[PDB]
C-alpha cells in the first residue's frame, strides 16, 4: 500500500477461505472517505489480519473510525505515525490482538492509553516496545498491566529512557510464575 | 372443505382471531394460511399464542403468512416452539415483526435442531437485526437448502461487506433462486455488481 479502486475491484469478485491477510501501510497523508470505507471493508477477505503502519500521518487520530467495522485483526506495527491516547484505548478494546509492535514514540505517554489498560489482551504472545517517551511511574503502572496478562511468550522492551527502578517493578512482575 | 383461506388488508380485531382460536378446531383441511398485511390492537401476543396453541392440533398446516402486531418477540420462542412441535412446513411469511439478534439465533437453533428444508417462499419484513445477526443469519441461512422464493426487505440498514460477502457465496451456492427481494438497501457498484446469478434481484 503505496502512499485505490482496482485492487477493492480485486478482492471484490470472488470471496475464499483467504488465511491471512499481511496490510502494508505507507504514508497515508492524503485521507478521504471512500478509500477509508473501501480499504475498510477490504480486510475482511481472511481469517487473520496483519496490519502493518509505515509513517502514515493522516492516521493520527483515524485509528477506531477506520477499524470499527475491522473485527477480524490478528496483529499489528507501529512504524513512526502519531497516535492518541483513546487509539490506545482502542488498541486495548480488541481482544483478537494476539501480537504488537511500536517504534519511535517521541511524544509523553499519556495515562490512561496503552500502559494503563494494558492487560485486556487476554491473547497477548509477541510484544515489541521501542523509543517510548515514558517516566519511572508509567513503568510501574506498565508493570502492572504486566501482572495481569499470563499468555505471553515474547518480549522486547529496546531502547527505553527515563526508567530508573522501574525494572524492579518490571522483572518482579514477569518472573512471578513459571511463565 | 375449505384449505386456503387469504385475508390481507383487512380490519381484524382480536375478537376475530379470538373466535377463530376458539372455533379453529372444527376446520381441519386448511392447510393454506394468510392473515398477514393487518394489525392486531389489543392481546395480538394472547390471542397470538392462543391461536398458535390452537394450530398445534392441526396437522396439515404448511403456509403461514402473519401479520404485524404489538410486543410480539415473546410470542416468537412460542411461534417457534409449536413449531419445534410441528416437523413440517412450506411456506412461511412473516411481515413487520422488528427482531433482533436474539430472535434470530433462536431461529438458529431452531434450524439447527429442527432440519424443515420443504420452506419454499419466505418473508421478513421490517427488523432491526445487527450486521453480525446479519452474518449468522448468513449462517443460519448457510444451513438451508431448499429455499425459493424469498424477501429480506427491512428498514434503510447499511450492510457490511462481510454479509455482502456471505451473501454471494451462500446465494450463489444454493440452486433454486428464482426471485429475491431486498427493499431499502444500498449496494452501490461493486457490492451491487458483484451477487448477479439465476434469482430475479427486486430493490
Amino acid at each position: 500500500f503505496y502512499e485505490p479502486p482496482r485492487a477493492v475491484s480485486l478482492f471484490f469478485n470472488w470471496k475464499q477461505e483467504f488465511k491471512t491477510l499481511e496490510v502494508t501501510l505507507r504514508d497515508i497523508n492524503k485521507l478521504n472517505k471512500q478509500d477509508i470505507k473501501y480499504l475498510g471493508k477490504i480486510f475482511s477477505s481472511a481469517t487473520n489480519l496483519r496490519l502493518h503502519i509505515k509513517r502514515c500521518a493522516a492516521m493520527a487520530g483515524r485509528l477506531s473510525s477506520v477499524l470499527r467495522t475491522c473485527k477480524n485483526m490478528h496483529t499489528l506495527m507501529v512504524e513512526a505515525s502519531p497516535l492518541t491516547t483513546d487509539d490506545e484505548q482502542y488498541i486495548t478494546s480488541v481482544t483478537g490482538l494476539q501480537n504488537l509492535s511500536i517504534h519511535r514514540l517521541h511524544t509523553q505517554q499519556l495515562p490512561g492509553g496503552l500502559i494503563d489498560s494494558l492487560g485486556n489482551l487476554k491473547n497477548l504472545e509477541r510484544l515489541i516496545l521501542d523509543d517510548i517517551r515514558m517516566n519511572e511511574e508509567d513503568a510501574k503502572n506498565l508493570a502492572e498491566g504486566l501482572r495481569s496478562l499470563k499468555k505471553m511468550r515474547l518480549l522486547h522492551l529496546t531502547h527505553l529512557s527515563d526508567i530508573g527502578e522501574g525494572m524492579d517493578y518490571i522483572v518482579k512482575s514477569l518472573s512471578e510464575e513459571s511463565c | 372443505d375449505l384449505q386456503e383461506m387469504k385475508l390481507v388488508a383487512c380490519c381484524l380485531t382480536a375478537n376475530s382471531v379470538k373466535v377463530l382460536a376458539q372455533n379453529l378446531h372444527n376446520l381441519i383441511k386448511l392447510s393454506i394460511l394468510d392473515i398477514s398485511e393487518n394489525y392486531l390492537e389489543k392481546d395480538g401476543n394472547e390471542a397470538l399464542q392462543e391461536l398458535i396453541g390452537r394450530l398445534g392440533v392441526l396437522g396439515e398446516l404448511t403456509t403461514l403468512m402473519l401479520p404485524w402486531c404489538w410486543d410480539v418477540h415473546t410470542s416468537l420462542p412460542k411461534l417457534l416452539k409449536q413449531l419445534e412441535g410441528t416437523p413440517g412446513l412450506a411456506k412461511l411469511g412473516l411481515k413487520n415483526w422488528r427482531l433482533r439478534d436474539e430472535e434470530i439465533k433462536s431461529l438458529g437453533e431452531f434450524l439447527e435442531m429442527n432440519p424443515l428444508r420443504d420452506l419454499q417462499q419466505l418473508d421478513l419484513a421490517g427488523h432491526c437485526v445487527s450486521s453480525d445477526g446479519w452474518l449468522y443469519f448468513m449462517n443460519v441461512f448457510e444451513n438451508l437448502k431448499q429455499l425459493v422464493f424469498f424477501d429480506f426487505s427491512t428498514e434503510e440498514f447499511l450492510p457490511d461487506a462481510a454479509l455482502v460477502r456471505k451473501l454471494s457465496q451462500v446465494l450463489s451456492k444454493l440452486t433454486l433462486l428464482q426471485e429475491v427481494k431486498l427493499t431499502g438497501w444500498e449496494f452501490d457498484d461493486y457490492d451491487i455488481s458483484a451477487i448477479k446469478g439465476t434469482f430475479k434481484l427486486v430493490t
